[PDB]
């Protein structure tokens, strides 16, 4: 099987920039390479055949070159929904192969989080297990600490975070942080709260409740 | 339009079959080959085999043994089975077509059909509200759906039907210690519209058939 | 990098 090296794994750059994707071949394949854009929870899309070739539909501001081994997908300015991973593929060689492909992220400007906090449901209770939600909204960059405390007690090893992909219109995250403790547990504490410490914030900013109204 | 629509997320137990059907319009199974192409964490992108217009097929070399492909051309229909699975197997699996017969630029995507391979028994989700009160901050208000327990994945959510997209986050779900997955989903809207405006989370959770809208009100 | 089958893109 041909080997198709792709690199950098990773590339950030900031809108109106340049940027060159590469795919190295094993060997010799000429010009059978083609380029597909995949995005947050998509398909691969069709972006350039052979190496050079227009696909219907797609911006101008993509295009390839390369013939032999050293193949290159360019962008000429990066827009916010540029935001995805980027394949090629080769079909000089049976059967046909795909790089392990580029992460491209777009630089922006520092974001806050905007902060919120949930308390369990009446509904979930019932089932003897309390979830209390921290949201950290479109933010930028995306490392970002949440402290839970419950009565002044340091919570840890309770709690998992999710983080969404770039944002494709301004490029920014969001986290989820939810505490899971048991109905018995939540029931005997009062003041829940989630301190989130990042970049945008000159101080950690705390979203609390007490439990019971 | 060409359109490639493929059958629903499975479970498939360790040594099992996997079985899924794409559904093809906008052209012919007689004009055009399908091609069956998967995406695991492991091996990436890595194409597994063909059936062409006249009915011949191709597998890759490691598949050979344990892939079928067959069709209906009357009923626009290409079947992919796929024998003995592995945990390695778990991944999306598409069909697609390339923009000529004998190609394989492939222009057309089916949706992916995402394969657990696991012993583990399915499991549908519970719903939970995430409810705002004063969530509310330069008068944005924050509310959401906590979409909790359920296997295997995936799990589907939107607002209002498809009718509310700006603002809406649905996060990655997580893999809790019991071996269950667990996510959120939330949108922010202006504070004032709490009191006309109706917000629910259309949660959809196929390989369990868990179809449920829940309502999320201020308390 | 690999692919994420929870997110569904590349995870680094
Ligand atoms: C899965 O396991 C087999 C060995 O049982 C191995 O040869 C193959 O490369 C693996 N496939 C992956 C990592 O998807």
């Amino acid at each position: 099987d041909i080997l198709l090296t792709q690199s950098p794994v990773i590339l950030s750059v900031s809108p109106g920039e340049r940027v060159s994707f590469s795919c190295r071949a094993s060997q010799s394949i000429g010009t059978n390479i083609h380029w597909y854009q995949q995005r947050t929870n998509g398909s691969p899309r069709l972006l350039i055949k052979y190496a050079s070739e227009s696909i219907s539909g797609i911006p101008s501001r993509f295009s390839g070159s390369g013939s032999g081994t050293d193949f290159t997908l360019s962008i000429n300015s990066v827009e916010s929904e540029d935001i995805a991973d980027y394949y090629c593929q080769q079909n000089n060689n049976w059967p046909t192969t795909f790089g392990a492909g580029t992460k491209l992220e777009l630089k922006r400007t520092v974001a806050a989080p905007s902060v919120f906090i949930f308390p369990p449901s009446d509904e979930q209770l019932k089932s003897g297990t309390a979830s209390v939600v921290c949201l950290l909204n479109n933010f930028y960059p995306r490392e970002a600490k949440v402290q839970w405390k419950v009565d002044n007690a340091l919570q840890s090893g309770n709690s998992q975070e999710s983080v969404t992909e770039q944002d494709s219109k301004d490029s920014t995250y969001s986290l989820s942080s939810t505490l899971t403790l048991s109905k018995a547990d939540y029931e005997k504490h009062k003041v829940y709260a989630c301190e989130v410490t990042h970049q945008g914030l000159s101080s950690p900013v705390t979203k609390s409740f007490n439990r019971g109204a | 339009q060409v359109q490639l629509k493929q059958s629903g997320p499975g479970l498939v137990q360790p040594s099992q079959s996997l079985s899924i059907t794409c559904t093809v319009s906008g052209f012919s199974l007689t004009n055009y080959g399908v091609h069956w192409v998967r995406q695991s964490p492991g091996k990436g992108l890595e194409w597994l085999g063909v059936i062409w217009s006249g009915g011949n097929t191709d597998y890759n070399t490691p598949f050979t043994s344990r892939l079928s492909i067959n069709k209906d051309n009357s009923k626009s229909q290409v079947f992919f089975k796929m024998n003995s699975l592995q945990s390695n197997d778990t991944a999306i699996y598409y069909c697609a077509r390339a923009l000529t017969y004998y190609d394989y630029e492939f222009a057309y995507w089916g949706q992916g059909t995402l394969v657990t391979v696991s012993a583990a028994s399915t499991k549908g989700p519970s719903v939970f509200p995430l409810a705002p009160s004063s969530s509310t901050s330069g008068g944005t208000a924050a509310l959401g759906c906590l979409v909790k327990d359920y296997f295997p994945e995936p799990v589907t959510v939107s607002w209002n039907s498809g009718a509310l997209t700006s603002g809406v986050h649905t996060f990655p779900a997580v893999l809790q210690s019991s071996g269950l997955y667990s996510l959120s989903s939330v949108v922010t809207v202006p504070s004032s519209s709490l009191g006309t405006q109706t917000y629910i989370c259309n949660v959809n959770h196929k390989p369990s058939n868990t179809k449920v809208d829940k309502r999320v009100e201020p308390k | 990098c690999q692919y994420d089958l929870s997110t569904r893109r590349l995870k680094c």
